[PDB]
């Protein structure tokens, strides 16, 4: 028997999604968001690994 | 040759055509067969009363394959009951592509004339992929890779492993394989269920698909403080059962534990 | 229409919620308020900054009665101290019971979202 060994490194996938609304439902598709100080920010990270 | 010749797009010159008087000497040079009739001229005698000739000829002996060169022949007529009765000098010359050339020179008399078989329309030559040169053997076209893909060792084969997020896959072009030595391989991983398969990207490949999880194929999951790898076993043969020469690739990919992400949007505040 | 419509529960979209950013541009159809945050949205321009939202919207006008048919209104939109500064195409129509349906839109540009009033669970 003759064992060759080989291998490879992979990645990991995982994202932000800024979250239109509180309790996280509703990704954000734009490029530049324009808020107060006041508001506050609904995001997190997600991850298709 | 294949370059320099005149082309017949005649339908009666086919097996089933009825009966007729034409016959013919004024057929001269390398003629290329088109159309209903048929492309190549007829491989054995044809019972008499066909091609639109009383006495119908043929082709006695095979078709050449692809890369001979010239070719002669001693194309038979059938007539009277006895196959071959006269006999004419034909050249026979294959061509890259799905067609031949024929040197048509006039029978010794009238009656004569020749055939065409509906032949191997059905078969064609671009199910070979481009690295598969349009090559046939005894009249039927094969495909044959690229004669400078000749490997001998099994150390130096090709492996195309990428470690997906979800899954990792190991590659094999089929062409290394099939100079290797296996005209079916068999591709078995710590369970068999887990066969290979194949799959056209660039060029010819079968590959193994192995899911990035610990046990769904029997996969070895060990993971350390800093990465984590999946360590499985595959397993190639040219047959069911292996009597010498057992091949083991012990593929493993490991993936990170501290990563990073950042926003892709713009983000612009204003307060008073 | 008042049997096709999709059921919206948010307790943020009152008009009492501080403020936030959502913009509400792939509400696709007719929907249906329910919740704490309201039954019925918002009939006058609430104060800017508010339903989670930095410019929020509001019907002008009143909601149809009931055997009023298809209603066509326009949603004003309360920004930078002017009120219905921007202008939206919604269909308000009656619907068997306390309770009613809306054609929302997308807004032409971001930060519009929608408000619930308290409106009127109390009238049963
Ligand atoms: C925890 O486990 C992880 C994952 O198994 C491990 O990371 C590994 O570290 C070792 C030790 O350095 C690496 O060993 C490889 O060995 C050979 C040569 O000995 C080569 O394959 C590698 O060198 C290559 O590095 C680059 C890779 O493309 C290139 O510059 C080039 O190909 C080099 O040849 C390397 O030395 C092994 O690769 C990693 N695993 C990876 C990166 O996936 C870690 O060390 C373990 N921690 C412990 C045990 O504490
Ligand atoms: C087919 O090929 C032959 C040989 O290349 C061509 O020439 C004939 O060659 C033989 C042998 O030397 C001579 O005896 C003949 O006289 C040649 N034939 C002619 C017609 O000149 C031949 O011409 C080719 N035939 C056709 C029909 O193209
Ligand atoms: C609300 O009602 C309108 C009117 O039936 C729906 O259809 C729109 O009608 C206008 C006027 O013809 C068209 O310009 C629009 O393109 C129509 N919209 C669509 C999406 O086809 C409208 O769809 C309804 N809106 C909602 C959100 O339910
Ligand atoms: C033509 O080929 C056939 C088939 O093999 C053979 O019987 C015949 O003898 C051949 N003709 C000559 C003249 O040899
Ligand atoms: C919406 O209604 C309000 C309140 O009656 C009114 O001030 C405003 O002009 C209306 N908008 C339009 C576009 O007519």
């Amino acid at each position: 028997a003759l064992n060759i060994r080989v291998g490879g490194t992979g990645m990991f996938t995982v994202r932000m999604a800024l979250f239109q609304t509180p309790s996280y439902t509703q990704p954000y598709q734009g490029s530049s968001v324009t808020l107060s100080t006041e508001a506050f920010l609904y995001v997190g990270t997600m991850l298709d690994g | 040759p294949c370059q320099a010749h005149r082309t017949l797009d005649e339908y009666w010159r086919s097996t089933e055509y009825g009966e007729g008087y034409a016959c013919d000497t004024d057929l001269r040079g390398w003629y290329r067969f088109v159309g209903q009739g048929g492309a190549r001229m007829a491989e054995t005698c044809v019972p008499v009363l066909r091609c639109n000739t009383a006495a119908p000829m043929w082709l006695n002996g095979t078709h050449p394959s692809s890369d001979e060169g010239i070719v002669s022949r001693k194309a038979c007529a059938h007539w009277s009951g006895h196959c071959c009765l006269w006999d004419a000098s034909v050249q026979v010359k294959a061509c890259a592509g799905g067609y031949y050339v024929y040197n048509l020179t006039a029978p010794p008399e009238c009656h004569l004339a020749y055939c065409t078989d509906p032949s191997s329309v059905e078969g064609t030559c671009e199910e070979c992929s481009i690295d598969e040169d349009c090559k046939s053997n005894n009249g039927r076209w094969h495909c044959q890779c690229k004669q400078d893909f000749n490997i001998t060792d099994i150390s130096l084969l090709e492996h195309r492993l990428e470690c997906g997020a979800n899954d990792m896959k190991v590659s094999l072009g089929k062409c290394q394989l099939k100079s290797l030595g296996f005209d079916k391989v068999f591709m078995y991983l710590s369970d068999s269920r887990c066969s290979g398969f194949n799959d056209r990207d660039n060029r010819d490949w079968v590959s193994v698909v192995t899911p990035a999880r610990d046990g769904p194929c029997g996969t070895v999951l060990t993971r350390n403080e800093t990465h984590a790898t999946y360590s499985n076993t595959l397993y190639l043969a040219d047959e069911i059962i292996i009597r010498d020469l057992n091949i083991k690739i012990n593929f493993a990919c490991s993936y990170p534990l501290d990563m990073k992400v950042s926003l892709k949007t713009a983000l612009q505040p204003m307060v008073s």
